[PDB]
């Protein structure tokens, strides 16, 4: 069970990571395109900051 | 007046006058009815363009504008256009 | 010094850009509105539901009966982007010297009778020049001064 | 004297749902290859391969346990393609030490050796860099695709570490090896 | 006049393939062991309220049931919304209609004009969840086979996306409309109402969902949702 352990300790730290590709953060959309398809740069360029 | 921007569309923006989207100045109007009205037929603007300007380019070129598929020469016929129009100024128009 | 040093990355890029999409094939009835055989005036009227229709309007343009085409709203490149709700279309009659009176705030012959209009209907025009239809006892047609 | 008439097209928007508008039409799908892709609004890009997976007919694409799309049905021929992405690795430079000499070897990390010449633009490069691009110093590890460097049949001690058991070092004119590691 | 749900009434909330997956979702739902009502026939339509949802069932013998009126003000004067199936196909049509006080089929009825849009499409148990939501209008439904007596069963089975409409309109009531032999003008069927809620969702190989938990019912649930995981 000590070895088991550090298998799904770095397993679970890795499916965080990716799930958190669909947060938005406060910004339109968590989507990089559809920000870049339905606004222009000037103010573009504040959401995807 | 809202077309002098940095980052704004409309036939000014895209066709005449570009400001680039990183600008460093300031842009300056005033109402000159006093002046420049009475029309007028020689203060002109483009309507037709085959690619929108890059930031900072003029263009004086009174080529035709296929705006139909076949094309014409020389006359404006069907679907042939010529670029320049005027504005249409008199004292009796509302602000705008 | 010596080692093992990483330095770059890369990356294959792609070669074309494909578009997939459904078969347009809800197409909409465009024959029996112009290329009928009876026409209204200012008199009468027609509103139609122009809905449940996604057909195109290259042959509206590209065609070699429609004359005049002017537009503020959109150009005719891309007609595909914008869909439209509440797509409404009336016929009418009118004579000939009185094309250019259809305007944003429009002071001609017919802007008391033909309801002169601000640029709140945006959106192009279509002239068909009939020549063997309209000529010759087809006075059935109305107008008020 | 002639019956003039036109139309003025409709009023304002975002305003109620099926509209009225022109068509979208579609480019013939290719696969096997890295492309751009644009399934009904889902925008990628990828490596199209047909799939052995079958799925319910309301259902349009797949995804997995971490949300990622993974599969998509074309709109036209009711196929289901897989998705794979194109190629990325590391690029990582072997050498001895400026100090010592000034010859160097490339390791790319998870490609065939085959695949390396588009990877990196080979044509768009210096001409001294498409010298570890092909070539007869070619070797397939496990690691990756390592370039530059020759593969000997003698063990020695670990020098310049690679993985899964393969080290190199400078060697007797002279060059650059690549060995599996002996334990004693 | 009151039964329980058990866990009937769950459909599939997007057009996502998923397999061996058990997913998390917050959509509206039908609550597991509520109290839904009941309607018989047997000697009973009245004017129900559509709050963020309504799920139906109704199960029969002989094809008494049709269709359904919606609407807001059932006044002729606001834009209504109907379905009737009269086994030949089906008819959405969105007239304004004129309306009685008891809209049956006889053994018909259509006063329809400034409309909008239309469309053409014991061993029973029916399922119709109806929803309403950014002006759309959907259908989830399934038809299915019993072994009892007149209870709504204890399995599984998830009710599938039949059809999407883009109506627009705003929406506050409903009827049923089922026929009867004699003509009687004067001048069986089960309601839930669908709640917020949050389901685990079990994915099984070829893709079907075929278990949940209502991660609100009890201690135990909030424990598997916490987990995300059916055993623990
Ligand atoms: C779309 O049209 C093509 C014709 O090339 C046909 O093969 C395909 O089955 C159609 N898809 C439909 C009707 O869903
Ligand atoms: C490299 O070697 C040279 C002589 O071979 C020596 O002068 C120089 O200092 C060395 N470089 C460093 C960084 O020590
Ligand atoms: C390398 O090429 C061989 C061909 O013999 C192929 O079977 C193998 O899958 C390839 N390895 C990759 C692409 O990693
Ligand atoms: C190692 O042995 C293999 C056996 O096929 C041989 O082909 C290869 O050339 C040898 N390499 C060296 C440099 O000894
Ligand atoms: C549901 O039905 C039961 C029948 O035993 C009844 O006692 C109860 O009051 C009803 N309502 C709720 C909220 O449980
Ligand atoms: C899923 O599909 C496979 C093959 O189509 C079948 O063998 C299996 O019985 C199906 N049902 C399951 C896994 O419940």
């Amino acid at each position: 069970g000590k070895l088991q352990d550090v298998v799904n300790q770095n397993a679970q730290a890795l499916n965080t990571l990716v799930k958190q590709l669909s947060s938005n953060f406060g910004a339109i959309s968590s989507v990089l395109n559809d920000i870049l398809s339905r606004l222009d740069p000037p103010e573009a360029e504040v959401q995807i900051d | 007046v809202r077309q002098i921007a940095p980052g704004q569309t409309g036939k000014i923006a895209d066709y005449n006058y570009k400001l680039p989207d990183d600008f460093t100045g300031c842009v300056i109007a005033w109402n000159s009815n006093n002046l420049d009205s009475k029309g007028n037929y020689n203060y002109l603007y483009r309507l037709f363009r085959k690619s929108n300007l890059k930031p900072f380019e003029r263009d004086i070129s009174t080529e035709i504008y296929q705006a139909g598929s076949t094309p014409c020469n020389g006359v404006e016929g069907f679907n042939c256009y010529f670029p320049l129009q005027s504005y249409g100024f008199q004292p009796t128009n509302g602000v705008g | 010094e010596k080692g093992i040093y990483q330095t770059s990355n890369f990356r294959v890029q792609p070669t074309e850009s494909i578009v997939r999409f459904p078969n347009i094939t809800n197409l909409c009835p465009f024959g029996e509105v112009f290329n009928a055989t009876r026409f209204a005036s200012v008199y009468a009227w027609n509103r139609k539901r122009i809905s449940n229709c996604v057909a195109d309007y290259s042959v509206l343009y590209n065609s070699a009966s429609f004359s005049t085409f002017k537009c503020y709203g959109v150009s005719p490149t891309k007609l595909n982007d914008l869909c439209f709700t509440n797509v409404y279309a009336d016929s009418f009659v009118i004579r000939g010297d009185e094309v250019r009176q259809i305007a944003p705030g429009q002071t001609g012959k017919i802007a008391d009778y033909n309801y002169k209009l601000p640029d709140d209907f945006t959106g192009c025009v279509i002239a068909w020049n009939s020549n063997n239809l309209d000529s010759k006892g087809n006075y059935n047609y109305l107008y008020r001064l | 004297y002639q019956p003039y008439r036109v139309v003025v097209l409709s009023f304002e928007l975002l305003h109620a749902p099926a509209t009225v508008c022109g068509p979208k039409k579609s480019t013939n799908l290719v696969k096997n290859k890295c492309v751009n892709f644009n399934f009904n609004g889902l925008t990628g890009t990828g490596v199209l391969t047909e799939s052995n997976k079958k799925f319910l007919p309301f259902q349009q694409f797949g995804r997995d346990i971490a949300d990622t799309t993974d599969a998509v049905r074309d709109p036209q021929t009711l196929e289901i393609l897989d998705i794979t992405p194109c190629s990325f690795g590391g690029v990582s430079v072997i050498t001895p030490g400026t100090n010592t000499s000034n010859q160097v070897a490339v390791l790319y990390q998870d490609v065939n050796c085959t695949e390396v010449p588009v990877a990196i633009h080979a044509d768009q490069l210096t001409p001294t860099w498409r010298v570890y691009s092909t070539g007869s110093n070619v070797f397939q590890t496990r690691a990756g695709c390592l370039i530059g460097a020759e593969h000997v049949n003698n063990s020695y001690e670990c020098d310049i570490p690679i993985g899964a058991g393969i080290c190199a070092s400078y060697q007797t004119s002279q060059s650059i090896i690549a060995y599996t590691m002996s334990l004693g | 006049a009151y039964t329980n749900s058990f866990t009937r009434g769950v459909y599939y909330p997007d057009k996502v393939f998923r397999s061996s997956v058990l997913h998390s979702t917050q959509d509206l739902f039908l609550p597991f062991f509520s109290n839904v009502t009941w309607f018989h026939a047997i000697h009973d339509n009245p004017v129900l309220p559509f709050n963020d949802g309504v799920y139906f069932a109704s199960t029969e013998k002989s094809n008494i049931i049709r269709g359904w009126i919606f609407g807001t003000t059932l006044d002729s004067k606001t834009q209504s919304l109907l379905i009737v199936n009269n086994a030949t196909n089906v008819v959405i049509k969105v007239c304004e209609f004129q309306f009685c006080n008891d809209p049956f089929l006889g053994v018909v009825y259509s006063s329809a004009n400034n409309c909008t849009f239309e469309y053409v499409s014991f061993k029973n148990l029916r399922e119709f969840v109806f929803k309403n939501i950014d002006g759309y209008f959907k259908i989830y439904s399934k038809h299915t086979p019993i072994n009892l007596v007149r209870d709504l069963p204890q399995g599984f089975s998830a009710l599938e996306p039949l059809v999407d409409l883009p109506i627009g309109i705003n929406i506050t009531r409903f009827q049923t409309l089922l026929a009867l032999h004699r003509s009687y003008l004067t001048p069986a069927y089960y309601v839930g109402y669908l709640q917020p809620r949050t389901f685990l969702l079990k994915y099984n190989e070829n893709g079907t969902i075929t278990d949940a938990v209502d991660c609100a019912l009890d201690p135990l649930s909030e424990t598997k949702c916490t987990l995300k995981s059916f055993t623990v």
